[PDB]
């Protein structure tokens, strides 16, 4: 869980992405992928540091891990599961 | 020191 | 509706979360604050994570950008509210 | 003509947009401010996004770098203007 | 000889360029300042780029980190100097 | 033994080097300071690199985050010390 | 439990570690502080790493964002506590 109900966490945003990555298992992260929809990927790319620069660096990968833009996952609601991550091939 | 609004040291 | 919702909250950033502190005296704070807004002027004692403590003769409405682990109750005459 | 037009507006940056706040009391603010410039000294009550509230015995012209969600009208004697 | 010559001048950085402002009243400022150093205490009115204006009961020597587009002359009793 | 030795000294950073300034009047300063700590209250005149100058009615112990090229001696009644 | 534990402590960040300073006079400080919180108002003398020193007529509870190497005891009437 991220923290705050609507958005990501308040004081420390985007570690929800990191502990989700490093709570997935070491062998599954060897070939894993994020799955999101487009208006969640836009909100993740809009996340930025204390200065105004977006903190993340054609498959549009995140943290080196590939990203599958679906159109059928829920958007960022109060209790929605907008971002998934893992080795879907296994 | 400078012109921010930041509760900070300098 | 905040336009700064996507922005990260650094130590230099303004106070998002505030909570009033009690002079707990050998029980540490729940969350250590980025800064202390003083409510009533006086003296208050503050301990670091390294353990050394000094008395601060603080004034009435000052913010002091210190990040204390525990506020003791021996010499604390001043009420403050933490900012984080 | 601003020479800082291309610069991004962070939380630490000066106040671009200001609006006077009313002590709304269980209706949240339109936009939550980065800071509060106080107009008239007194007491005012502030609520976080986590819900906890304290009274601030504020002075006359102080800026306080707090980022409140709602200013209630129960104990608010002080008029302020928000900065964002 | 400045050792900070190669450094970029951000909004958070100190005042490089200063100019005294006049209460122009429906003619905008030449350059909008990062901050306003007040010379004589009083009241002064400030307009954003979005157009909303409030009166600020300002004190004598305060700096206020607001970034105004136009200072009107209706309620302005206070003289200030802009910083940029 | 500074733990911040490897850290770079920005304009926003605290004062590493201080030197008292004299009201030189048409000879520029040796190094232009990031800020001016005032020692004795009064008036002092400050010139930018663009050449425009204003008088500042400054108080006793204020720091003012201005970055002046030359402090003239015509209207300077106030003694200050530069920070850099 | 600090939520800012992973954050790096810059020069601009609040005071993590505090220690009271003595006017040592030709023995340098153990660790040079980012800032000095003054306890009792008065005068105190401060030396840079480049060696030049001035007297500061400081007030009671002011923080001054200077980074001194040694506080001498000749003209020091004011007690302070270092912040780092």
């Amino acid at each position: 869980a991220t923290g705050a109900a609507g958005d990501f966490a308040a004081v420390n945003a985007s570690d929800a992405v990191v502990d989700l990555v490093y709570a997935l298992g070491a062998e599954y992260r060897a070939n894993a992928s994020f799955v999101m929809n487009s208006k969640t990927a836009g909100a993740v790319r809009k996340m930025k540091d204390a200065d105004g620069r977006f903190l993340w660096a054609e498959p549009a990968r995140l943290m080196g891990y590939p990203v599958l833009i679906a159109e059928d996952m829920p958007d960022i609601a109060a209790n929605a599961y907008a971002i998934a991550f893992g080795d879907f091939g296994n | 020191i400078a012109l921010g609004l930041g509760l900070g040291l300098a | 509706m905040d336009v700064f919702a996507k922005h990260a909250v650094s130590l230099e950033s303004p106070a998002v979360r505030h909570y009033e502190i009690t002079p707990s005296d050998s029980t540490d704070l729940a969350r250590r604050p980025r800064a202390l807004r003083v409510q009533t002027g006086g003296t208050l004692v503050l301990r670091d994570e390294t353990g050394i403590t000094v008395t601060y003769t603080v004034f009435a409405g000052e913010i002091l950008p210190v990040r204390p682990v525990r506020v003791l109750a021996t010499g604390t005459t001043a009420t403050a509210v933490g900012w984080e």
